[PDB]
RNA sequence: GAUGUCGGCUCAUCACAUCCUGGGGCUGAAGUAGGUCCCAAGGGUAUGGCUGUUCGCCAUUUAAAGUGGUACGCGAGCUGGGUUUAGAACGUCGUGAGACAGUUCGGUCCCUAUCUGCCGUGGGCGCUGGAGAACUGAGGGGGGCUGCUCCUAGUACGAGAGGACCGGAGUGGACGCAUCACUGGUGUUCGGGUUGUCAUGCCAAUGGCACUGCCCGGUAGCUAAAUGCGGAAGAGAUAAGUGCUGAAAGCAUCUAAGCACGAAACUUGCCCCGAGAUGAGUUCUCCCUGACCCUUUAAGGGUCCUGAAGGAACGUUGAAGACGACGACGUUGAUAGGCCGGGUGUGUAAGCGCAGCGAUGCGUUGAGCUAACCGGUACUAAUGAACCGUGAGGCUUAACC
RNA sequence: AAUUCCUUGUCGGGUAAGUUCCGACCUGCACGAAUGGCGUAAUGAUGGCCAGGCUGUCUCCACCCGAGACUCAGUGAAAUU
RNA sequence: CACAGGUGGUCAGGUAGAGAAUACCAAGGCGCUUGAGAGAACUCGGGUGAAGGAACUAGGCAAAAUGGUGCCGUAACUUC
RNA sequence: AGCGUCGAGUCGGCCUGCGCGGAAGAU
RNA sequence: AGGACCGAACCGACUAAUGUUGAAAAAUUAGCGGAUGACUUGUGGCUGGGGGUGAAAGGCCAAUCAAACCGGGAGAUAGCU
């Protein structure tokens, strides 16, 4: 059973989870749009709209928190910088998941997620 | 744990009664370039809901 | 009859001597008359209700015009209750949780919750095997299931592995604890069958 | 949801004293001889506390004639008469489950000074 | 929460200081004495001239569990280990003249009231 | 041209020659408690010490610890202690190799299930126009155990000792179902402490790795040890048994006619499934009211027009789930994520300031952070369509209009 | 008794209860003196028995983390008959 | 077999460490030639567990436990 | 037989036809 | 000093689980023994089938051992299927 429970195991340790959604969520705000796996996009909203969140109040702690959770200066500082100030009105739904089809290898439902005023 | 008797092609044939593949229902279409496209999938020529998306 | 009502969830009830009740809050809003079955026209004798409220999109015209005949608003659903002798009602009176006012003990039937595909352990109660003791990739499993060339089949209703819960269960003879017209609430000791927010019914107890 | 708040706020009691784990309470429960109730006190150190509205709860331990007690108390329950908090302990933790393997000067708290 | 193999501290000046249960008596197959519950014991540890003498098979009430006892408000009492006062076998009446460390009202019958009225506490 | 063999474990299923509970006759049955026989298979029917043991003896329970059948039930379900391979030794026999219905130590247990069966769960078509609901209940399954205490009553009975029937109330054991309010477990998705090390330029602060590095707490969910509920009463027909009236047989006789009573067995009552119940049932509601041609003319085959109710599909999903299925929701929207507020948990973040030689302490500060929770909120994703399903539904006979 | 059939010999010890174990007895079915007798510190992945600690071995299982099992796409066996 | 096996010699960085053990790293090398979901039973390999603590079992099998350095201290018996 | 009375059968063997009890088992 | 002690490499193989159409025709995982010696290892050499070699298990002698393998007598013989 599963009831109530929350996230996605993806055939992956919680090691492994954490690492790839810090290491995508970077690549999603460094590119603005990536294409991945329709659950993997899913999951990747839980942790990156609250990055986009913490980036709205500009200070030190703010950013070392953010730091913590991306391990990527470059990225905290475009959060802080150009992402928090760009949604700064707007009350969550940073990004948009389309669909778009089936990858050529494995037949996997693959989309592409993307921040919202990009 | 095996067969002691060789089943029947028409035996073979009803287990496969299941195995038919299904058609997709119908293909929607594009608001602005009239692509046909998988419901809820954005279009071969990155449209969706008519608007230029990749 | 009963009233069909919702399961909001547990809480207690603290008394003055000091004692803890356990409650389920069930929410019973008015239970609106569709249908008066009787002995002439249905060949027996029964209300069938409606509660809550229905999207009015949601609602099918088959289902639309049924609750139209009766001049009642959609509910969620439909339910049937048998009328004794004594009893009668008419298409579209609201009968309130203030039926329950004098009832004393209820019996409450709802949907129990679904634990999928249970093995035998869980389902029936089975013992496990050893856990050492040389056993191999034999612990949780059912052991024997029958005898050898007598019978040389195994018995139907032989307890195995399969889906469990996720059916209806009637737990008897639950002490109402409150009874509260204003809110909508019956109170009633103790647990009942259905996860938080599952329809039951509530019926005065047959025992 | 909101339904059992209303039904669970209207049996909470309004007068709970502040307490923290690491403080001495004395909590007088009263206790019945048929029809004759009277107040028996437990003093002794809060070791758990379990904030939940109602249905909130806390362990007062003690040594008892050489033997250690642990009550859980019921907060909003009427069997608790009063709760008087006796000294303020400095501790770090929220649970102070650790003091049941100590004895004597081991299980000494700082006094919280404020 | 007591079962057959479990080792009990003695709160009675019986001379026993370690007992063993060997029987939860009361009923086929019950698992569990708790408090108020009499088991049959065997002594394992006695002091050297009390009434009692190891090896001895006698019964004893529980009066103090780790598991404890629930209360009707939903309260528990939980002791730091598991104690018992012995009764002789065939008259159930404590062996002891004394008892030691609090006992719980669950005692309060007909039945354990040297025990009650001994005890330095109720709870 | 192989049907694995003792004992255990797991899971059973049947018989009744009944161990307990139920009913009853006789007693050398006062009561209590026994003895013996009859009825009764509904349910129930020990844990340990020793031994491979079954068994047995022993300890301590229990209302009782039943007897058998089922390949001495069950190794394509587990075990491998016994026993019957190869090693080795003792006693014993034999000149010896070796041997023992002697002993002793050691000694590989395979199989992905095609069919039947069984437990679950779908797809198809049917049920006669199509559709959405609510049902009836043929039939099937589950359940059915029992202690102790108190009252009746120290009453009946008895010289006393002791000590009831019948009836009633409470509280347990075992078993079952549900549930998570409480008490707890778990809680690698929350918070914190800490060892070694590597890194982020360095300090400070953080992250990785070391079983989640090791630990301490703990939310939701799941859950038992937690706490609610259950076994019934009642009804019908009976068993052994007890009778009434009553002849055959002037009498007698429970039986031949007739009538009454009588048990956990039986049929119901309680719970669950259930119209594929092809004998395919019922009730309520909704929907479709065009034209035309062809010909072996018939319950026939097309063209154009039309496309309903509803369904499905797709999407967001669920306390539903292996997959199907089932439930919610799709902008006329709270379906999920986010977001906001709260709660909960952890236990006073960082930064800066202050005290100290310093570790560190204190202030700001019950701070910071906080998952699955609660209340909200259209920010994001649930799209206009398209698709399936049609166009008033056979004949006969009857009744009626 | 690595030997004793009768045999769970008998008595003592340990256990609530001990066909095993330890100590005795001698009635050695069928020990016995280099196919050595009796004893023996130390040693042993050696046989038997007991205790403390320890625990999911068990009472009686619960939850959680991973790999399969399950679904989709690709590839694609087997014994048997 | 592009097979968890087997195969002699040589070289020997950093921090911690008695160490060529072990943990984390450097130089250097690699993620192991099906993937994607889901989060049932059951199996495998692990973590934690209320109360009890060998009651399990042929047998504590397996697991749990102990675990380092210094110092104090240490019995029968003994071939010393 | 029921009982002094009341009014026609009544008593127990033999043989024999057909029945009755004796008669409990495991999907 | 030591067929001394604890413990890696190295050499073994006591226990359990897994695996048993295996990853593997003997392994893997967690534990386990020896680890200056009657130790272990590379290269080459020698012993040949009623023969070898054997700290002895009928062990081993190319996945073969109470008489290796290959070819031959050979279509042995088969009152058996
Ligand atoms: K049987
Ligand atoms: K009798
Ligand atoms: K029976
Ligand atoms: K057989
Ligand atoms: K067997
Ligand atoms: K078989
Ligand atoms: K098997
Ligand atoms: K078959
Ligand atoms: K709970
Ligand atoms: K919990
Ligand atoms: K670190
Ligand atoms: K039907
Ligand atoms: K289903
Ligand atoms: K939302
Ligand atoms: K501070
Ligand atoms: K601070
Ligand atoms: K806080
Ligand atoms: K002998
Ligand atoms: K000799
Ligand atoms: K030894
Ligand atoms: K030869
Ligand atoms: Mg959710
Ligand atoms: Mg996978
Ligand atoms: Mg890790
Ligand atoms: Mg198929
Ligand atoms: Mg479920
Ligand atoms: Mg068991
Ligand atoms: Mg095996
Ligand atoms: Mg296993
Ligand atoms: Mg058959
Ligand atoms: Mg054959
Ligand atoms: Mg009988
Ligand atoms: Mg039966
Ligand atoms: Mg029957
Ligand atoms: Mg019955
Ligand atoms: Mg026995
Ligand atoms: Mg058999
Ligand atoms: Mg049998
Ligand atoms: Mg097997
Ligand atoms: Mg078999
Ligand atoms: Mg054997
Ligand atoms: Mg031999
Ligand atoms: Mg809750
Ligand atoms: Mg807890
Ligand atoms: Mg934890
Ligand atoms: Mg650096
Ligand atoms: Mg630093
Ligand atoms: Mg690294
Ligand atoms: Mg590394
Ligand atoms: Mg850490
Ligand atoms: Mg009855
Ligand atoms: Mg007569
Ligand atoms: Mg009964
Ligand atoms: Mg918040
Ligand atoms: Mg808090
Ligand atoms: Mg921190
Ligand atoms: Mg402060
Ligand atoms: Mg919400
Ligand atoms: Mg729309
Ligand atoms: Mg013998
Ligand atoms: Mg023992
Ligand atoms: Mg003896
Ligand atoms: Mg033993
Ligand atoms: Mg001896
Ligand atoms: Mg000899
Ligand atoms: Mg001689
Ligand atoms: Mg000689
Ligand atoms: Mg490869
Ligand atoms: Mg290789
Ligand atoms: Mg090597
Ligand atoms: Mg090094
Ligand atoms: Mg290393
Ligand atoms: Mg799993
Ligand atoms: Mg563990
Ligand atoms: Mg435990
Ligand atoms: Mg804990
Ligand atoms: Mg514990
Ligand atoms: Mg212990
Ligand atoms: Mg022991
Ligand atoms: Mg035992
Ligand atoms: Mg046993
Ligand atoms: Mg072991
Ligand atoms: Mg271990
Ligand atoms: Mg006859
Ligand atoms: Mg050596
Ligand atoms: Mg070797
Ligand atoms: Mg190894
Ligand atoms: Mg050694
Ligand atoms: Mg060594
Ligand atoms: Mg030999
Ligand atoms: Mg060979
Ligand atoms: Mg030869
Ligand atoms: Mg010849
Ligand atoms: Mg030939």
């Amino acid at each position: 059973m599963r009831h109530r429970k929350s996230g996605r195991q993806l055939n992956r340790n919680s090691s492994h989870r954490q690492a790839m959604f810090r290491n995508m969520a970077g690549s999603l705000v460094r590119h603005e749009i990536i294409k991945t796996t329709l659950p993997k996009a899913k999951e990747l909203r839980r942790v990156v709209e609250p990055l986009i969140t913490l980036a709205k109040t500009d200070s030190v702690a703010n950013r070392r928190l953010a730091f913590a959770r991306t391990r990527d200066n470059e990225i905290v500082a475009k959060l802080f910088n150009e992402l928090g100030p760009r949604f700064a009105s707007r009350a969550g739904g940073y990004t948009r998941i389309l669909k778009c089809g089936f990858r050529a290898g494995d037949n996997a439902p693959m989309a592409y997620i993307e921040l919202v005023d990009r | 744990a095996v067969q002691q008797n060789k089943p029947t092609r028409s035996k073979r044939g009803m287990r496969r009664s299941h195995d038919a593949l299904t058609a997709v229902t119908s293909l929607s279409v594009d608001k602005t370039s009239g692509e046909k496209h998988l419901r809820h999938h954005i279009t071969a020529d990155g449209y969706y809901r008519g608007r230029k998306v990749i | 009859i009963g009233l069909v009502g919702k399961k909001v969830g547990m809480t207690r009830i603290f008394t003055e001597d000091g004692v803890s009740i356990p409650v389920t809050v069930i929410e019973v809003e008015a239970n609106r008359v569709t249908q008066v079955k009787d002995l002439a026209n249905d060949g027996y004798r029964a209300i069938q209700v409606t509660t809550g409220a229905k999207k009015a999109n949601r609602v099918t015209k088959p289902e639309a015009g049924h609750f139209a005949k009766a001049g009642v608003e959609a509910g969620r659903g439909l339910w049937e209750f048998r009328l004794a002798e004594g009893e009668e009602f008419t298409v579209g009176q609201s009968i309130s949780v203030e039926l329950f006012a004098d009832v004393k003990k209820v019996d409450v039937t709802g949907t129990s919750k679904g634990k999928g595909f249970a093995g035998t352990v869980k389902r029936w109660n089975f013992r496990t095997q050893d856990a050492t003791h040389g056993n191999s990739l034999s612990h949780r499993v059912p052991g024997s299931i029958g005898q050898n060339q007598t019978p040389g089949k195994v018995f139907k209703g032989k307890k195995m592995a399969g889906q469990m819960g996720n059916e209806r269960v009637t737990v008897q003879s639950l002490d109402v604890v409150r009874v509260d017209a204003e809110r909508n609430l019956l109170l009633v000791k103790g647990a009942v069958p259905g996860a938080t927010g599952s329809d039951l019914i509530v019926k005065p107890a047959v025992k | 949801s909101n339904i059992i708040k209303q039904l669970e706020q209207e049996q909470m009691k309004q007068d709970v004293p502040s307490f923290r784990p690491g403080d001495t309470v004395e909590v007088k429960v009263w206790v019945v001889e048929g029809s004759k109730k009277r107040l028996q006190a437990f003093e002794g150190v809060v070791i758990a506390i379990r904030n939940r509205g109602l249905h909130s709860a806390f362990t007062v331990r003690k040594i008892s004639n050489g033997e250690g007690v642990e009550r859980v108390f019921q907060t909003h329950s009427p069997v608790v008469d009063s709760i008087s908090v006796k000294r303020r302990g400095a501790v770090r933790k929220a649970k102070l489950y650790y003091l049941r393997e100590r004895t004597g000067k081991a299980a000494r708290i700082k006094e919280r000074l404020n | 929460m007591i079962q057959e193999q479990t080792m009990l501290n003695v709160a009675d000046n019986s001379g026993a200081r370690r007992v063993m249960c060997i029987k939860v008596l009361g009923g086929s197959h019950r698992r569990y004495a708790g408090v108020g519950d009499i088991i049959k014991i065997t002594i394992k540890e006695a002091i050297p001239r009390g009434k009692v003498k190891k090896g001895d098979v006698l019964k004893a009430v529980v009066v103090r569990t780790k598991k404890g006892v629930r209360r009707p408000d939903g309260s528990v009492i939980r002791f730091d280990g598991n104690a018992c006062v012995l009764l002789n076998n065939n008259s159930e009446q404590p062996i002891g003249t004394r008892i030691f460390g609090p006992v719980t009202r669950e005692l309060r019958s007909e039945k354990f009231m040297k025990i009650i009225s001994l005890a330095p506490e109720v709870l």
